[PDB]
């Protein structure tokens, strides 16, 4: 079955109501679950049939379909709710998933925490170095994160990760990582490190030092 | 005297599948022409013996079976063929000489609360071995407790209901089923044609 | 508790043959409809294989004779023999074993199955060790970092498991040079940078790799 989950993207705040809408290609009658997955940990079952939400759940997912197109319901959105839900049919034999809907919560702006971290002296001696510039507490994913290279603009040596949503405090971590061999880290010596913020403050600049 | 293939395609209920109805007709001439007169038999089917050559050859019995099951198990009522229905509810032996005949019974069976007398069986230890028949009400559970007969963790009801109901579509829609099979014994032959 | 430790697998050469272990608690295997999904990284969970209470067996299509299922009585262990692998196959597997209409579930933690040409390397270890702009009055973060390790997955503990406030590691990256990297950091009160002493712990559970480094302030 070509199962359709709509919602792939949604937002809402802090104990709001929402609702995802699974959708199939035929007659499944009522034999479609509903999981929750949290983040690494496996899957959880929270409404068995599309219309039986299994019990020690907390009781505000409801969900309610037949035939074709189902649908799935938060009533309260607990800060601890962050997760990925997937609709599943049990009955025809080529049983096939649907696509998640990745849920996240919404709050104000925070103002990050910038910290920078300089490669050790046996990497160095070891012909390879490791420059990285860590952002924490900022608001949101998205965000103007640029490098500086003699002047120039600087694309196609940069990486980001950025870590998952937390669950109760709702901040988010971002580290880049830069690497240079022994050649290239002996003939140059100033490397920044600068992101705006959507906060309006004064542009952080990171200095440091070789001697300490 | 022909034989009764009335009280058998028209009967006003049919078996469920866990008691699945078998039947005898025996010395009677009996065409199979009486027949293709009212089933628009989803999946006549006939394996092996054909339509034409049967009003011709003579054999001791004709056993009919009856059942009903929903739209997408009717494949499954074949010879060769693994489910909930022919594993753990009948199953036609490997080799087979017979017809199998479905027709949509929607407005007889289907009960708009759902009909809950027509009845599969969800769970059993062992498939069922060929033409074998089996009816109990007896617990399965998944852990140790022998549980008592209650409902409760690890014990459950076997059979389960079709819940057919007439805004539902094709595929869970009452289809009944006839699987008529020819018996040839040693005993001098007595159902001709 | 149904608790499942399906834990079989890290990886073969393209053609290899892996044998997966499901396992069991509350229930015995051979009573109850099991199943086996597939979750690709980053993809929805695709369905592989799944066993009946009498022995019955149903493949998808992409596993129609690599793949083989078998029930264990002896010891639960719901077996899966993946055989004629491929370059594609690179999923995390969970065990699951579905009561089909009455409702409840178990869905193991799962084990990952990465399966590749590529040769194990050891990860590279090295100390952040937090610099002296730290805050005088605020608080300062170190953490440790571990580069260039092969293949998945990686778990950083500090102070042997007794410290998760602040704790932040960060997800794998693919590196252009084939091997993932990661960043844990924590964030600690100054006062107990002298008093108590950090260490970080990289694991690595396929080449059973265990380095400890310890870290102090500068």
């Amino acid at each position: 079955i070509r199962m359709t989950q709509s919602p792939a993207s949604l937002s809402a705040s802090i104990g709001d109501r929402v609702t995802i809408t699974c959708q199939a290609s035929q007659d499944i009658n009522k034999y479609l679950n509903w999981y929750q997955q949290k983040p690494g940990k496996a899957p959880r079952l929270l409404i068995y049939d599309a219309s039986n939400l299994e019990t020690g759940v907390p009781s505000r997912f409801s969900g309610s379909g037949s035939g074709t197109d189902f649908t799935f319901t938060i009533s309260s959105l607990q800060p601890e709710d962050i997760a990925t839900y997937y609709c599943q049919q049990y009955d025809n034999l080529p049983i096939t998933f649907g696509q998640g809907t990745r849920l996240e919560i919404k709050r104000t702006v925070a103002a990050p925490s910038v910290f920078i971290f300089p490669p050790s002296d046996e990497q160095l001696k070891s012909g390879t170095a490791s420059v990285v510039c860590l952002l924490n507490n900022f608001y949101p994913r998205e965000a103007k994160v640029q490098w500086k290279v003699d002047n120039a603009l600087q694309s196609g040596n940069s990486q980001e990760s950025v870590t998952e949503q937390d669950s109760k405090d709702s901040t988010y971590s971002l580290s880049s990582t830069l690497t240079l061999s022994k050649a290239d880290y002996e003939k140059h010596k100033v490397y920044a490190c600068e992101v705006t913020h959507q906060g309006l403050s004064s542009p952080v600049t990171k200095s440091f030092n070789r001697g300490e | 005297n022909l034989c009764p293939f009335d009280e058998v395609f028209n009967a006003t209920r049919f078996a469920s599948v866990y008691a699945w109805n078998r039947k005898r007709i025996s010395n009677c001439v009996a065409d199979y022409s009486v027949l293709y007169n009212f089933a628009p038999f989803f999946a006549f089917k006939c394996y092996g013996v054909s339509p034409t050559k049967l009003n011709d050859l003579c054999f001791t019995n004709v056993y009919a079976d009856s059942f009903v099951i929903r739209g997408n198990e009717v494949s499954q009522i074949a010879p060769g063929q693994t489910g909930n229905i022919a594993d753990y509810n009948y199953k036609l032996p490997d080799d087979f000489t017979g017809c199998v005949i479905a027709w949509n019974s929607n407005k007889l069976d289907s009960k708009v609360g759902g009909n809950y007398n027509y009845r599969y069986r969800l769970f059993r230890k062992s498939n069922l071995k060929p033409f074998e028949r089996d009816i109990s009400t007896e617990i399965y559970q998944a852990g140790n407790k022998p549980c008592n007969g209650v409902a409760g963790v690890n014990c459950y009801f076997p059979l389960q209901s079709y819940g057919f109901r007439p805004t539902y579509g094709v595929g869970h829609q009452p289809y009944r089923v006839v699987v008529l099979s020819f018996e040839l014994l040693h005993a001098p032959a007595t159902v001709c044609g | 508790e149904v608790q499942l430790v399906e834990s079989g697998g890290d990886l073969v050469q393209p053609g290899g043959s892996l044998r997966l272990s499901c396992a069991a608690s509350g229930f015995i295997v051979s009573r109850n409809y099991m199943s086996w999904v597939r979750q690709a990284p980053g993809k929805g969970l695709e369905w592989v294989s799944s066993i009946y209470s009498g022995g019955s067996t149903f493949y998808a299509g992409s596993v129609k004779g690599r793949f083989t299922i078998s029930r264990d009585n002896s010891k639960n262990t719901l077996y899966l023999q993946m055989n004629s692998l491929r370059a594609e196959d690179t999923a995390i597997y969970y065990c699951a074993r579905d009561i089909p209409r009455h409702g409840g579930d178990s869905w193991g933690q799962g084990t990952l199955v990465t399966v590749s040409s590529a040769s194990t390397k050891g990860p590279s270890v090295f100390p952040l060790a937090p610099s002296s702009k730290s805050t005088s009055g605020g608080t300062a973060a170190l953490g440790c970092l571990v580069k260039d390790y092969f293949p998945e997955p990686v778990t950083v503990s500090w102070n042997s498991g007794a410290l998760t406030s602040g704790v932040h590691t960060f997800p794998a990256v693919l590196q252009s040079s084939g091997l993932y990297s990661l960043s844990s950091v924590v964030t600690v009160p100054s006062s107990s940078l002298g008093t108590q002493t950090y260490i970080c712990n990289v694991n690595h559970k396929p080449s059973n790799t265990k380095v400890d480094k310890k870290v102090e302030p500068k």
